[PDB]
């Protein structure tokens, strides 16, 4: 219940070969320590950045990680989340919608 | 604020 | 026509490798205007919102935030033992700020949490405290008996916060008023013989949005899931809704999106 709730989505509507930003947003979790890693075909994406730690009205924590990328139709993108409430890392696959 | 006791 | 200023303060014993142990994020309405953290030890504006800030003002914010850093470190070294908790790591949080309503009246907010649970609240209008449990009650009675906290935070919430809210609203008015239309994508995937119609609204500002699904021109909420409103790194937002549909009925549904950037609500199909 204090496990991360995770959404993966692109900044702009995704289109193969057009530059974009991939987002992984984790929320509702506690304690605030969390590992969020964007991946292309299982390889961490370069230049990823994280938001300053903040929290919701109900005190649960939140964090957005983003990285520039150019979606390939040949590739699988996903967000690997690792947190004290989880015994194993959770991988959330990006649905490209194209 | 320090949460003194 | 109300406006809000909020500060979100977090102190952490175990923030993660390379992570500041103390962070402040400040918001005016639904926009980050500045931040502080214990690594840089500086409070800085978001220059995309506040592009022409005087150093004097942020010298003042930095000093005050550094004091908040010391107090949170003070609390995190004392409260775990007072709660007799064996937790590994610990957190301290505070959210405070003010509203200026359309008619000019003021509201103040000031709440604390320890390890993610309510700890203490201060009500500026009555100048009274509320403790969440018998351990916090000890702090409540100490704070009120000394009398200084209520006077400081009545001034902080009712005077200083209001002044700074007016400043940030004026200084950041270009950013605050610039509307950004959502780019809407509607998608469908067919699994197990059922068609999931998903509607994604990308990159809108300001934050409030509504998304509804309709069939034959009639709204259908019982079968709808909403993803919620989530942030982009550039100050815009993202929101989504999905609905499950017999594949033969996929052309009969319409996503309805309502946003301040749209003079009339937008209707989208798969
Ligand atoms: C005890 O209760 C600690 C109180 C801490 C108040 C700190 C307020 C700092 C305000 C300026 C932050 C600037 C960065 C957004
Ligand atoms: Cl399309
Ligand atoms: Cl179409
Ligand atoms: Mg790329
Ligand atoms: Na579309």
């Amino acid at each position: 219940d204090l496990t991360p709730k995770v959404q993966v989505y692109s900044r702009f509507p995704a289109s193969a070969g057009t530059k974009n930003v991939l987002n992984c947003f984790a929320a509702g979790f506690h304690p605030p320590k969390i590992s969020i890693t964007l991946m292309k075909d299982g390889v961490p994406m370069e230049g990823a950045q994280y938001s300053d730690m903040s929290f919701n009205d109900d005190w649960t924590f939140q964090r957005l990680v983003h990285a520039d990328f150019t979606p390939s139709s040949g590739s699988t993108y996903a967000c690997k989340v690792e947190h004290e409430t989880l015994k194993e890392p959770q991988v959330y696959k990006w649905d490209p919608e194209f | 604020g320090q949460a003194v006791s | 026509g109300s406006h809000s200023l909020r500060y979100f303060l977090t102190g952490m014993t175990d923030p993660g490798p390379g992570m500041p142990r103390f962070v402040i994020v400040g918001y005016v309405d639904d926009k980050i205007f500045g931040t502080y953290n214990s690594k840089s030890r500086t409070a800085q504006p978001i220059v995309e919102m506040l592009p022409q800030e005087d150093q004097e003002h942020w010298d003042t914010q930095t000093q005050k935030a550094q004091g908040g850093e010391r107090d949170f470190d003070w609390n995190l070294n004392r409260l775990p033992e007072r709660y007799n908790k064996s937790k590994g790591s610990h957190t301290m949080q505070m959210m405070f700020g003010c509203d200026i309503l359309e008619d000019g009246s003021i509201r103040g907010y000031d709440q604390y949490a320890f390890d993610g649970r309510d700890f203490l609240a201060f009500d500026m209008d009555t100048m009274t405290f509320t403790a969440a449990d018998p351990v916090a009650e000890i702090t409540k009675r100490r704070w009120e008996t000394e009398g200084t906290y209520a006077e400081r935070w009545k001034h902080e919430l009712g005077t200083v916060c209001v002044q700074n809210l007016r400043r940030y609203l004026e200084h950041g008015k270009a950013a605050l008023k610039r509307r950004v239309q959502p780019e809407v994508r509607v998608w469908g995937k067919e699994a197990d013989g059922i068609l999931t119609l998903s509607c994604h609204a990308h990159g809108f500002y300001p934050r409030p949005i509504t998304i509804s699904w309709m069939k034959d021109g009639m709204v259908r909420d019982q079968e709808t899931r909403w993803g919620g409103i989530v942030p982009n790194s550039d100050g815009t937002y993202h929101a989504s809704a999905a609905i499950d549909v017999l594949p033969e009925d996929g052309d009969k549904y319409w996503c309805r999106v309502e946003h301040a950037s749209l003079p009339q609500p937008g209707l989208f199909s798969w």
